[PDB]
C-alpha cells in the first residue's frame, strides 16, 4: 500500500533534544513532524498517496497535435497532412514530463478523427462514409509528396486503416529511445564543434506521422482533422525539475520570457 | 489469470486480467506500485543526522 | 416504578416523577472520537464535568394559540459557563447532549407536545430568493417562535407548522428522536443525541448539528379558575465534550 | 434473506397482558403483531422487502440535466454548454436523496447524446457523423472560454469522445466527498461570521462538466443536447428524513412554498 | 470468478460475475444485501420495553 | 551540549540556544493533588493541554537605570486564554508553573540579572498605616517596576532594591528558586515552581501563590552604536492545572 504515517501521542517534554532546531545549511531538510512541536494524539490515518505515483500522475491520455487535410484542397491543407512527431507542442503534456529530466515508458497513441463538410459550389451530396489511413514512417523513410504514390503501400511502415461512425483507434508504441531513457533537456549541442541545434531537439528524431483519406475525392468538399492522444505507460522517471513558472514560446526551444515569481500582495501582513 | 486486489477503502475485491498480446508494450499501465523512497531528495546527506540531535555540533 | 429518574452530569442533577422513559436517539450513546475516526492530530482537551452539566435556557409561554418553539444547538448554549467559552477559543468542538424538557400541569389541564431532536434542519425563507439570516435560526437561550399560518417578509424564516419551517409534513417528525409530553401522562420528556454529523469534528459556530422543536398537537386547554401560565422549560447537558484546534476567542 | 415474519397462531385470551395498549409519550412505536389483537392462523410467508433496499430504490438512472450547443450559435447556445454539477435541478431524483440526510455512493454517470438539424439558408447539407468530447474539470482548473482553446487538451482532466450512431457512454465515478459522506442538508454557513450562502449549497463544490461538438461547424446548424444520468451505486445513507411535501423553487434553497399536507374529504366519515 | 444465488422464487440459479476493473467503484452495485435494523427508529428507547407488560408502570 | 534545550507544553514550544539549565523549585515537579491530601469532594475539572501552554506576558524595557521589574502570579494569567477563563468560574484553582524568561544581547554588552520566584511575596508601603493597593501590587500582564531609590505615596508600594521590597536584603533572594541571566554567558532562565501553599487549593484571584521578580544586579551597559533596545520576555506555561467549585463568572 501507499498509506501515510499515524500520528504518535506524545506529552510535555522539557530535554535537550531539539527536533525543532536544525541547520538548513545541510542539503538535508528537516524530518519533524507535528509530534515533535506540541501533544499530539494517536491518528490511526488510512489516507494513501496512491494517486500521487508517476504512473497515475502521467497516465492520462493528452492531446499532443491536430493536424488537417482536405479533399478538395479548398483553404490549403492538402489532400494529406503530416507531422514530426513531438510531445511539445502542447503546454500541458509538456509540463507534466518537464518535471523529469528523464523518462522511460511505453506510449498509447489514440486518434479521434472527424470530418466536416465543406462550402462548395457543388449541388447534391451523397458522400460514402470516409476511410481514413494513418502511416508512421520510422527516421529515413520515403515520404509521400501526393496523396497517391507508391509510399502509402505500407510494407513495412506500421499503418491503421479506420473508417468513420467507430471507436477511436489506438495503438501501442514500446520505449524506443537510442538511450536508456528518453532525453527531456539536453545541455549539450549536435556538434562536437558545439555549434548546430543545441536543446533537446538534437536527440529528436522519432519520425512523422502522414494521414490521408483513402476513399478519392466527391465532387463536395470534406476536410478532416485527426488529434492524436500520447498516453505515458509503464514510467520509470529519474531526476526531479521544478515545474515551469514561464510561458513556452518555441517547441524546440526553452527560451522563454522573464516573468514574475508569484502575484501581487498589498503587503507582508494579509489575511 | 492474474488475481489481484482492487483499489477499496477506510473501514468481490479482486479482479481477473488476462493479457491477449505478446508484447508488454501492449498491457495496460501499472497503477498499483505504490513504493516510494523519497529519502534520496529529502535526506541526501553522507552523515546520518539525527533529528533530535543539532544538525551541527 | 418506571415514573422516576434521575440524572446526574457534572454538579448538576434534574429529578423526574412522571416521565415517559428516555430516548436514546439512533440506540447511540455520546462517547469520545476514537483514534481510527481522528483527523485533527494535535491533543483534544476534554473538559469533563466543567461543560458536561445540565444548563437550564430561557423558559416559552405555553398559550392556547401557540404553534410551537424552537431552539438551535450548539448555539443555544453559546454563551453557557464553560461549554460557550471553549466554544470561543477552539476550532473544532464535538459533543452529545442529554436534552430534558420540563412542563408539569394538573390534572385538570390537557395538551400534547411533540419534543424532538432534528438534525440538520435546514430552514426555509419566505421570499424565494434569499436565505434566512441568523437572527431569524436563532435567539440563542431564547426560542425562536413557529406561527400558525404563513408568514412574509425577506430575510424572515417560513415559519408555518404543517411544513415544520422545512417544507415536509410536520406529522412526519417522528423519524427523528421524539418523545411526546402529554400532560394527562408525563411532565417530562428526555432525548440523549449522540454527535452526528459526516465529519467526525466541526466548527461550533459556523454549524448547527440539531435543532429541538417543541410543537403543541393539541392545544393548551383548562377551564377558567386554573392555572393560566404554563412554562416550558429546556434544561440541557453537554456529554462527552472535546475541542481541537486552540486559538485566540472569536468567531469571523 | 430479506424475508417478512410469518404469523403466529394465537386462541383466545383473558389475561393481564396488555399487548394492545401503550404510551406513546414514549419515543417508542408498539411492536403489535395480529396475533395479538386477534386470533390468527399460522401463515408461513415468504414475501421479501428485497426490492425496497436503499441499494435498489436509489440505484435506477435518472436525469439530472440537459444542457444544449450549436455548431452555428444559432440561438444563442454558444459552441459549447456547461453544466455546474448538482443533483438538485430535477425533483425527482432530488426528492428521493432527501430522504436522508447522509449519503455516501459511487455514481455512475450516463449520457445520451442526440443532434438535431437547424433552419438555415444554407443549401446542400451531407455533414459527417458528429463526434463530441464531454469534459470534466475538477474545482479550480482552467475553463473553455471558446470551443477551440487549450483547455480541451485533457491532459489530466477526464474526458470521454464519442461518436454518434453507437451506444450512450459511461463512467464510474468513486465516493469523492472532503467529509465521510455527502451532506444533503447543511444547517451552517459558509462564514464563521454567520454569513454567506446559507444551507447545502455552502459544501458544494462538484466542479464543472463542459461538453462540445469536436467536428469543426459545417454550413447548415446542428445542435446537439446531452442528457445527464446519475445512478447511486454502493450506498450507505444515514439520518432518515421525511420524504418532501411542498415544490422546490430553487436548485441552492430549500425556500419552499407554505402547501396543504393532504387533500380534502368532505367530512369525518367518507366511504 | 464469484459464483452466487439469483434472485428467484415462492415454492441454475446462480450466476458468475468476474470484476474486470482495478476500482471497486468500477464494480456493479450491490443489491442482494437484505440486512436490516429497524430498531434504532422503531424502539429507540434506553429501557426495553416488554410488549405485554404496561409502557408505563 | 547542554545549552540546547526544549520545552513542550500544550500546543506551545519554546527553544534556547543558550540555557543554564532548568531549576526546579524545592525539587518537586508539578503534579495533581492526590486523594490524600484533597478536602474538596467535587470532581476537579483538568483541562490539561488547553490551559497548560506557554502565554506570554508584555515585555519590559531593559535600561541602564532600570531597578526591577515584577509580576504577580496568577493575576497575570487571569485575561490569559482558557487558563483565565478558568479562574472566572471556579472558586478554587491550583497549578505549578514552568516560568522561562528571555533576555538575548550582543557578545558587546553586559549585564547581569536576577531571576527569582519568591512565594507569598507580601510587600511594604509607603505609608505606614496604609496597606498597598491592588492597582501597586499588579499590573497583570504588565510588570509593576522597582525604583533605585525608596518612594513615597500613600497606597504605593514600597520599592527600593536593596529592601526587594518586602523589608528583607536584596541579596538574600537565593534561598528562593532562582537563576541569574548573565549576558556573557546565558540568554534565558527557566524555573519550574510547584504548587506551593499551606492549603491544598486556594481561590486565584484572593491570593498570589508567587511573585516573579527580575532585578539588574549588573547594569545594562554597551558602547554607544550598538543595539539600545533590549526587550524582557517572561513566557509562562501552567501545569498540572486543576479547578473545583465552579459557579457563575466574576470575583466579589
Amino acid at each position: 500500500m501507499g498509506r501515510v504515517a499515524d500520528t504518535i501521542a506524545r506529552g510535555p517534554s522539557n530535554s535537550e533534544q531539539i527536533p525543532a532546531l536544525t541547520a538548513v545549511e545541510t542539503g538535508h531538510t528537516s524530518q519533524v513532524d507535528p509530534s515533535d512541536t506540541m501533544q499530539t494524539r494517536h491518528v490511526h490515518n488510512y489516507h494513501s498517496r496512491s494517486e500521487s505515483s508517476i504512473e497515475n500522475f502521467l497516465c492520462r491520455s493528452a492531446c499532443v497535435i491536430y493536424i488537417k487535410y482536405s479533399s478538395a484542397e479548398s483553404n490549403n491543407l492538402k489532400r494529406y497532412a503530416e507531422w514530426v512527431i513531438n510531445t511539445r507542442q502542447v503546454a500541458q503534456l509538456r509540463r507534466k514530463m518537464e518535471m523529469f529530466t528523464y523518462i522511460r515508458c511505453d506510449m498509447e497513441l489514440t486518434f479521434v478523427i472527424t470530418s466536416h463538410q465543406e462550402m462548395s459550389t457543388a449541388t447534391n451530396s451523397d458522400v460514402p462514409v470516409q476511410t481514413h489511413q494513418i502511416m508512421y514512417v520510422p527516421p529515413g523513410g520515403p515520404v509521400p509528396t501526393s496523396v497517391n504514390d507508391y509510399v502509402w503501400q505500407t510494407s513495412t511502415n506500421p499503418s491503421i486503416f479506420w473508417t468513420e461512425g467507430n471507436a477511436p483507434p489506438r495503438m501501442s508504441i514500446p520505449f524506443m529511445s537510442i538511450g536508456n531513457a528518453y532525453t527531456m533537456f539536453y545541455d549539450g549541442w549536435s556538434n562536437f564543434s558545439r555549434d548546430g541545434i543545441y536543446g533537446y531537439n538534437s536527440l529528436n528524431n522519432m519520425g512523422t506521422i502522414y494521414a490521408r483519406h483513402v476513399n478519392d475525392s466527391s465532387p463536395g468538399g470534406l476536410t478532416s482533422t485527426i488529434r492524436i492522444y500520447f498516453k505515458p505507460k509503464h514510467v520509470k522517471a529519474y531526476v526531479p525539475r521544478p515545474p515551469r513558472l514561464c510561458q513556452y514560446k518555441k517547441a524546440k526551444n526553452v527560451n522563454f520570457d522573464v516573468e514574475a515569481v508569484t502575484t501581487e500582495r498589498a503587503s507582508l501582513v494579509t489575511t | 489469470a492474474q488475481v489481484s486486489t482492487q483499489k477499496t477503502g477506510a473501514h468481490i475485491i479482486h479482479y481477473t486480467n488476462i493479457n491477449y498480446y505478446k508484447d508488454a508494450a501492449s498491457n495496460s499501465a501499472n497503477r498499483q506500485d505504490f513504493t516510494q523512497d523519497p529519502s534520496k531528495f529529502t535526506e541526501p546527506v553522507k552523515d546520518v543526522m539525527i533529528k533530535s540531535l543539532p544538525a551541527l555540533n | 416504578s418506571d415514573r422516576v429518574r434521575s440524572i446526574t452530569l457534572g454538579n448538576s442533577t434534574i429529578t423526574t416523577q412522571e416521565c415517559a422513559n428516555v430516548v436514546v436517539g439512533y440506540g447511540v450513546w455520546p462517547d469520545y472520537l476514537s483514534d481510527e475516526e481522528a483527523t485533527a492530530e494535535d491533543q483534544p482537551t476534554q473538559p469533563d464535568v466543567a461543560t458536561c452539566r445540565f444548563y437550564t435556557l430561557n423558559s416559552v409561554k405555553w398559550e392556547m394559540q401557540s404553534a410551537g418553539w424552537w431552539w438551535k444547538f450548539p448555539d443555544a448554549l453559546s454563551e453557557m459557563g464553560l461549554f460557550g467559552q471553549n466554544m470561543q477559543y477552539h476550532y473544532l468542538g464535538r459533543s452529545g447532549y442529554t436534552i430534558h424538557v420540563q412542563c408539569n400541569a394538573s390534572k385538570f389541564h390537557q395538551g400534547c407536545l411533540l419534543v424532538v431532536c432534528v438534525p440538520e434542519a435546514e430552514m426555509g425563507c419566505t421570499n424565494a430568493e434569499n436565505a434566512p439570516t441568523y437572527g431569524d435560526l436563532c435567539g440563542g437561550e431564547t426560542a425562536k417562535q413557529f406561527e400558525q399560518n404563513a408568514v412574509t417578509g425577506e430575510t424572515a424564516v417560513q415559519t408555518a407548522v404543517c411544513n415544520a419551517g422545512m417544507g415536509v409534513g410536520v406529522g412526519n417528525l417522528t423519524i427523528y428522536p421524539h418523545q411526546w409530553i402529554n400532560l394527562r401522562t408525563n411532565n417530562s420528556a428526555t432525548i440523549v443525541m449522540p454527535y452526528i454529523n459526516s465529519v467526525p469534528m466541526d466548527n461550533m459556530f459556523r454549524h448547527n448539528n440539531f435543532t429541538l422543536m417543541i410543537i403543541p398537537f393539541a392545544p393548551l386547554d383548562y377551564v377558567t379558575g386554573a392555572s393560566s401560565y404554563i412554562p416550558i422549560t429546556v434544561t440541557v447537558a453537554p456529554m462527552s465534550a472535546e475541542y481541537n484546534g486552540l486559538r485566540l476567542a472569536g468567531h469571523q
